[PDB]
DNA sequence: TTTTTTTTT
């Protein structure tokens, strides 16, 4: 036996209106296929309890809208095929124009590395984003995107949210008297992405939670008669504006990424995107939202191939079942990488920030791309791939200069 | 022939018990590789078990001699023995324990023409699952789950056999109360009047019952998944055999019962509530540094520490295999050996309190990405009880001890924090810079008197608090700024400052050739350190036997030293030393000596004792 | 002399003698209890005399006329019934008791008749008598007497008076004695060794240095603290006004200030440690209800209680706080109206009272900047108010003198203390502390 | 009643 609550989707609710909830009864077979944070499709009978009467729903039947050997023929297709790097990445959110660069990053962020767990210490296998860029240029949704493709998410913007809700929070049952634990979005997105829009936004003292999640994946409390640890293995996704909402090309970097040092080493991926006048590259763009306006679909003027948001599910979640291992031959190159990217931040006018962090960063991206290839094996080209993409990042930060 | 048979299953009660006499009388294969924590008996003190014999009819040589009253039964040897038997145990424990008994209880009087107090009694160990993998199928079976005790109630009695007297004649009568319920006497055999009896309850017979909540361990959980709890009855001698901060596996029953509707009437509700019957706690984990005040090490192993103890390499030796993935901060090593070790404990045994503290208290601060939090995670692992927090996590009642409003009662109770539960272990406080003010303010007490004292609303009482503090933190601005002195890079109040015995200073030395070395060996993790055995024996041999004196020379030594600190501390720009700082330099040379297994002080640890206080801080 | 601790009362010691110790947190008053009881029958009107009582109120089950069938109705006599003097009490473990990393325990104990009201909250006391176990007496239904719970963790169920219901028990002690653990006619009666003792100790002219020296042997230097300390162990006269009502403080209220580690907290525990009535409180786990007294509701009864809390407790007696500056200022502003006039006023749900607060206060505070600073006056150099800081007869400030003399002094005190607890010697105080106890 | 926590003004 089992018992939930069920509450309105979205879409079902009149205008200007609250959800309503429902209590449903499981039995047999159909229990222990729901938790919290899921989408369920239900049939059953609606019954009263044993002159006016209380209500309940007793289920039949139970369908899990996260989950659903099988493939798909357009997927058969792809599998066959290889070499699918470049389609991958041109297949996010068709409607934004660009980005090749930034779509690979997200593509990465989507399927991670391996975890490590030498002689009883871990280390993190996911890989964290952090977006800036000037205001109207496509992160909200370039987020959203995201957050309809992977399998279990969470979205969260830095007004809306504070650092209990983020975390977990103690909860007082007032008809027991009872304290009791309360799971935010990071653990409600465990196993998955959370993404956090407005990061700027968002108060110091609530910002600081996340210096746990982030690098070891546990929350631990110790509050009132409680004292637990909870899992948090989820990777983050963040957007923000530079600090006085545009690029100034006259402050340094870390006057425009107005962030702390401790805070900055936890993220994989730092990216600037800016929005810059220019009388070829506008009307460019004004003609492919126009199309987008006239017939509610990409332009695809070159009529090569993309891949419907249902198969790149299915191809993302093939992806993670592989572990590819790392090649020993290939130590010395990524050593003196490490090397060369640290002698920079001595010897720079508009330095950055460089810890231990970055060589462990340079592994997750190695074996993501060896994950996306669906091999077994890292080769020295997803090496290079990985610094191609470090020294993308890094140069963002530097326009015309 | 009448034949008793278990109902519906046509088990016959006789036939187990002649193969069961077997099994007890002729086992002894496994006994080439007999385990910690049952490998020792007695007459008098402790006494090694000898392979050689029939395993059982040892360990009732033990029943015998030193009047032990239970057999643990390892049911690993069991199914070993006959797998027939071990399915019928697991299937059917509320029916077949009943005779086990009687058959260990029949063997222990055949072989030595004895009686007892009370009767020997089994308790099956080692049959592991999950919380949440439970099924209705699952009841009245035997089970084994493991996690840690938070909280244990008080007793309860529970009666066995009720006393009833008649109100006109004072005649007297017994009955055994069974199946939960008992049966009264309705006619007065001596004066002939019907519904005449009343209990008498204090001339009737009682039994101990306690009950022990559990908690999930965190690690196996599936996506999503909090933790749970679930509660854990002890019946007789398993009573009060567990605190609160123990980590334990336990063996018992799962069972399932029905609940009034109303407490007035008849009606059940069709949901059951379930619960654990016990049978065996234990608590011996052999990755760990042993919970048990070292009583069993042998005399051959002994011998060996004692010889290993005579290497001129051995702070290096003992100090560099703790934490073994992590590259050089030797000297942080050193210190986390120290805290380790700590000095000779200093109690009033009058009144069990402690005079001056003997624990250790370590801060470390430095420059992101330097593995601060991983050292706290080894430590965390390394000791039987310990407990880690973390910035913002935690409040200031939580820490320390909180009031709450009881649930039926409806009285005011008190309850644990983590530094009550961490008694006689270590507290991990991470981020401990991002703390709220009124959270950090709590632990100057604790960390200076090693109690705790409360007075709120019916509740004026004292705790005991012998906890070793382990903090790390950032500077102000989070990387380290070579603009500013110490005490400005540092930002905490002086009385705080003044409690840490070691304050380590961890600054990015930037340098082509470390740059190399560190990323050779982090990249390695994904293609004469001593063994974790003899570490643990060691470090309990030394705890359990050595206390070092000061000798006079070294008393005049750290006269001298501590008049160099307080000059040395005065200077512009640097922490100021304080009289507690001599206490920290005792503590330390304490230590050293307790390494070396010394009894005695020498100015040789003095030095090494401020050598090393010294080099933590010029940084 | 066979004592047992509080955490060894199994069920398997019900009936037997049994000595222990404990710390008395509440006292409840005083009610007769029916102990032998008279009954009239209704029907005859023939008297049945010496029903005796269990835990529940109790009817004869048979009338005593032969010739009469009765067995209900029935009318007690109260004028033939006997009743007993009944007192209930709570104790807590003592301190020395405690295992590792635990929470003390408590007992409800029953006391009767001449031993009524000889015990005071606050109290620690030796008890002997007997382990006992009572009902859940609410459950039963019997002539005289319907079900609480019909009106308004499986238990036993059988009985004709249980028609569903089922019963548990709980646990008390059943107290047999009781005690705690430790002019001119008083000072004859104390004859032979107390007066020659006593005598001698007012005939020594160096008494107040070989007073502080065996009171404080651990601590250098700190004269002027040492010697206020002791004047406020003994206060001043207390004086009623004869007719007004009005009347003068006697009590002494002394505060140190000073820079850390300069033996404050040490001076606070060891008058703690002597003092026979004194309590020690952190001020950063403290509440205001806690400090003084509280108001308290029962649930065995359901009225209102008062709970003496640890002003009252050390009523006529010395009260240390120690970290007064980190408190809040909702309990500092108890505690002052608390000190102007020396009681406490309780007026919440259904209880109004008036209390006694007459102790004397021993406060410590750390200066605001961290460090003294000599260049401005007390009043900024501490975070208290100005009318909290009028209720003191002595402040002292101390400071880190930064001297080597003292610095070499100090140290070689602090290795006395350790070279003494590393053999177990006592040192050679002119006087033993209990002969400090009796003369103080 | 008194105590502890998280959102709001
Ligand atoms: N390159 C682009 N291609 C298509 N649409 C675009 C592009 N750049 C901007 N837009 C449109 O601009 C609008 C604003 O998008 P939005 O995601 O809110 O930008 P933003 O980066 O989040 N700005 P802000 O949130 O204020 O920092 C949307 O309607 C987008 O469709
Ligand atoms: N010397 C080292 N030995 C082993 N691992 C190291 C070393 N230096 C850095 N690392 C790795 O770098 C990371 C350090 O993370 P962490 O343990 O949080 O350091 P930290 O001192 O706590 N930094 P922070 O908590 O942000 O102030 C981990 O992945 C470590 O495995
Ligand atoms: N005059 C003294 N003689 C002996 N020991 C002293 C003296 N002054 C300070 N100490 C030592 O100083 C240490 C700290 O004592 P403590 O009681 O904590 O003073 P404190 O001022 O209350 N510290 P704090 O609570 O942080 O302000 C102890 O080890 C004392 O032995
Ligand atoms: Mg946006
Ligand atoms: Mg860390
Ligand atoms: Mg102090
Ligand atoms: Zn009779
Ligand atoms: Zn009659």
């Amino acid at each position: 036996f089992q018992e939930l609550k069920i509450q309105e989707l979205s879409e079902q609710v009149p205008v200007g209106s609250i959800p309503r909830t429902m209590t449903v009864h499981v039995y047999g077979e159909m229990t222990r296929k729901c938790n919290t944070g899921n989408v369920v499709h239900v049939s059953g009978v609606f019954l009263p309890i044993m002159l006016v009467a209380d209500t309940y729903l007793e289920a039949h039947y139970i369908n899990n809208l996260d989950d659903n050997g099988v493939q798909s023929a357009e997927l058969e297709v792809l599998r066959r095929k290889g070499d699918n790097y470049e389609t991958l990445a041109a297949s996010i959110a068709p409607e934004i124009f660009g980005h090749v660069d930034v779509k690979k990053c997200l593509l990465m962020a989507l399927v991670g590395g391996n975890d490590n767990s030498s002689n009883g210490m871990k280390i993190r296998g996911c890989i964290n984003v952090l977006m800036m860029g000037d205001p109207g240029v496509a992160k909200s949704q370039l987020l959203g995107y995201v957050n309809r493709l992977a399998p279990r998410s969470q979205y969260t913007t830095g007004r809306g949210s504070s650092g209990v809700g983020l975390t977990a929070a103690v909860m007082k049952d007032p008809v027991t008297g009872e304290m009791s634990l309360e799971g935010g979005a990071l653990v409600l997105a465990d196993g998955g992405i959370c993404c956090i829009d407005e990061f700027d936004k968002m108060m110091d003292h609530d910002r600081t939670a996340i210096h746990e999640v982030m690098e070891q994946q546990t929350i631990s409390i110790a509050k009132a008669g409680i004292m637990t640890t909870l899992n948090a293995r989820t990777a983050i996704i963040a957007a923000a504006n530079p600090a006085y909402g545009r690029y100034n090309p006259n402050r340094s970097i870390e006057q425009n990424v107005d962030l702390p040092a401790a805070l900055l080493s936890r993220f994989d991926l730092i990216l600037l995107m800016q929005d810059k006048a220019d009388r070829e590259n506008d009307k460019i763009l004004a003609e492919h939202i126009t199309y987008v306006h006239q017939h509610g679909c990409h332009p695809n003027r070159e009529k090569k191939d993309l891949i419907s948001l249902e198969t790149l599910r299915e191809y993302i979640s093939l992806c993670k079942t592989y572990t590819p291992t790392v090649d020993p031959a290939l130590r010395e190159r990524i050593v003196e990488a490490y090397v060369e990217m640290r002698r920079d931040a001595r010897y720079s006018s508009d330095p950055t920030f460089v810890s231990p962090r970055m060589i462990l960063g340079i592994v997750r991206m190695a074996t993501a791309r060896a994950k996306l290839r669906l091999s077994t094996i890292v080769d020295e080209s997803d090496v290079e791939e990985a610094l191609r993409l470090m020294q993308f990042a890094k140069d963002s930060l530097r326009p015309e200069q | 022939q009448p034949r008793l048979y278990v109902w519906g299953t046509r088990i016959c009660v006789a036939d187990v018990q002649r193969s069961f006499r077997d099994f007890l009388t002729t086992f002894k294969i496994s006994q080439l590789a007999e385990d910690e924590n049952m490998m020792t008996g007695h007459d008098e003190a402790l006494h090694e078990i000898d392979v050689n014999h029939p395993y059982y009819m040892e360990r009732l040589l033990e029943c015998n001699d030193a009047e032990v009253t239970h057999i643990n039964l390892n049911l690993k040897h069991l199914n070993a023995f006959s797998e027939a038997l071990y399915r019928k145990v697991i299937a059917y424990p509320a029916d077949v324990i009943p005779y086990l008994d009687i058959v260990v209880n029949e063997v222990f009087a055949e072989r030595f023409n004895r009686t007892l107090a009370q009767s020997i009694e089994l308790r099956p160990f080692n049959a592991t699952r999950n919380m949440r993998g439970l099924n209705p199928n699952d009841v009245d079976q035997l089970i084994t789950i493991s996690g840690m005790v938070t909280r244990t109630s008080s007793l309860i009695p529970e009666m066995r056999s009720g006393y009833f007297q008649c109100a006109v004649c004072a005649f007297g009568i017994e009955s055994e109360v069974d199946k939960g319920r008992i049966e009264e006497p309705v006619v007065c055999t001596n004066c002939s009047n019907t519904h005449c009896f009343q209990l008498v309850h204090n001339r009737s017979v009682f039994l101990d019952k306690q009950v022990v909540k559990l908690q999930e361990s965190p690690d196996d959980m599936p996506s999503g998944e909090t933790p749970h709890t679930v509660s854990v009855y002890a019946h007789g001698s398993l009573v009060e055999s567990v605190q609160p901060g123990d980590r334990i596996t336990v063996t018992g029953i799962f069972r399932a019962t029905g609940m009034k509707v109303n407490p007035k009437q008849r009606a059940l509700a069709s949901v059951y509530r379930t619960s654990i019957d016990a049978l065996h706690f234990r608590k011996m984990d052999t990755s760990r540094l042993h919970q048990d005040n070292g009583e069993t090490i042998t005399e051959e192993r002994i011998q060996q520490i004692i010889e290993l103890s005579k290497r001129p390499d051995i702070m290096d030796a003992l100090a560099q295999s703790i934490a073994p993935s992590i590259y050089e901060h030797d000297d942080v090593k050193r210190g986390l050996l120290c805290l380790l070790f700590g000095g000779t404990r200093k109690d009033d045994e009058t009144t069990n309190k402690t005079k001056l503290r003997s624990e250790i208290n370590i801060l470390l601060c430095g420059d992101p990405g330097t593995s601060k939090s991983q050292m706290l995670q080894y430590v965390y692992r390394l000791l039987p009880r310990s407990q880690y927090t973390s910035g913002k996590g935690s409040s200031a009642v939580g820490l320390t001890a909180s009031v709450s409003r009881d649930a039926d009662t409806k009285q005011l109770v008190l309850q644990t924090g983590a530094l009550v539960l961490a008694d006689n272990g270590v507290c991990c406080i991470d981020e401990f810079d991002k703390m709220n003010e009124s959270a950090r303010s709590v632990l100057h007490e604790v960390m200076e008197q090693q109690t705790l004292s409360i007075a709120k609303a019916g509740i004026i009482c004292q705790l005991n608090a012998r906890a070793s503090v382990l903090a790390a933190a950032n500077p102000v601005d989070s990387k380290w700024n070579r603009n500013k002195t110490i005490v400005e890079n540092i930002t905490l109040p002086h009385t705080l400052l003044s409690r840490f015995d070691l304050i380590f200073l961890i600054v990015d030395a930037q340098d082509e050739m470390q740059d190399r070395r560190l990323g050779n060996h982090l990249v390695s993790l994904y293609f004469e350190h001593v063994d974790m055995n003899l570490l643990r024996d060691y470090i309990a041999y030394a705890k359990a036997n050595i206390h070092p004196k000061l000798s006079e020379e070294a008393s005049q030594f750290i006269i001298e030293k501590y008049l160099f600190m307080r000059k040395a501390g005065a200077q512009h720009g640097q922490i100021t030393a304080y009289p507690r700082q001599l206490e920290s330099l005792i503590r330390l040379s304490e230590a050293h000596a307790k390494i070396r297994l010394s009894q005695e002080v020498s100015v040789d640890d003095v030095e090494k004792a401020f050598t090393l206080w010294r080099e933590a801080l010029k940084q | 002399d066979a004592k047992t601790k509080v955490r060894e009362l199994s069920a398997d010691k019900v009936g037997g003698l049994v000595r222990i110790a404990g710390q008395i947190v509440r006292t409840h008053p005083v009610h007769p209890e029916l102990s032998r009881a008279c009954f009239v029958c209704e029907d005859c009107g023939v008297t049945t005399r010496d029903v005796q009582q269990q835990f529940r109120y109790t009817q004869p089950t048979k009338c005593a006329n032969p010739q009469c069938m009765n067995r209900t109705r029935f009318s007690l006599d109260v004028n033939s019934s006997t009743f007993v003097d009944f007192q209930k009490i709570r104790i807590q473990e003592t301190q020395a008791e405690l295992p590792r990393g635990s929470i003390p325990r408590t007992v409800d104990v029953i006391v009767r008749g001449e031993m009524v009201e000889t015990v005071q909250p606050g109290d620690k006391c030796d008890i002997v008598g007997t382990l006992i176990v009572i009902p859940d007496i609410a459950q039963l239904s019997t002539p005289g007497l319907r079900a609480e719970t019909s009106n308004q963790s499986e238990g036993i169920t059988g009985l004709k008076a249980l028609g569903v219901r089922d019963l548990t028990y709980k646990m008390a002690f059943l107290a047999c004695h009781i005690q705690q653990t430790e002019y001119l006619d008083l000072w004859s009666k104390m004859s032979t060794e107390d007066r020659a003792t006593l005598k001698k100790m007012s005939d020594d002219k160096k008494i107040e240095k070989n007073i502080v020296d065996s009171l404080f042997p651990n601590i250098y230097g700190n004269h002027e603290v040492k010697l206020g300390v002791l004047l406020m162990l003994l206060g001043g006269v207390a004086k009623k006004s004869r007719d007004e009502g009005t009347s003068l403080r006697g009590d002494i209220n002394v505060c140190l200030v000073g820079d850390p580690s300069t033996a404050k907290s040490q001076v606070l525990k060891a008058v703690e440690e002597f003092s026979p009535r004194a309590i020690y409180t952190s001020g950063k786990a403290s509440s205001a209800a806690g400090l003084t007294a509280a108001v308290v509701k029962d649930e065995e009864s359901f009225e209102f209680v008062i709970e003496a809390g640890a002003l009252m407790l050390a009523d006529n007696g010395v009260c240390c706080i120690d970290e007064f500056d980190k408190m809040d200022l909702k309990d500092q502003v108890a505690i002052h109206e608390a000190m102007e006039q020396q009681t406490i006023s309780i007026t919440k749900a259904g209880v109004k009272a008036t209390l006694n607060a007459r102790a004397s206060i021993l406060a410590a505070a750390n200066p605001v900047n961290g460090r003294y600073d000599r260049s401005r006056p007390l009043k900024y150099n501490v975070q208290m108010s100005a009318p909290i800081m009028s209720r003191f007869d002595l402040f002292f400030v101390l400071v880190d003198e930064c001297n080597e003399v003292t610095d070499y002094a100090i140290a070689r005190r602090i290795l006395d203390n350790h070279r003494a607890i590393s053999e177990h010697t006592e040192r050679d105080s002119v006087y033993k502390i209990d002969d400090i106890k009796k003369y103080i």
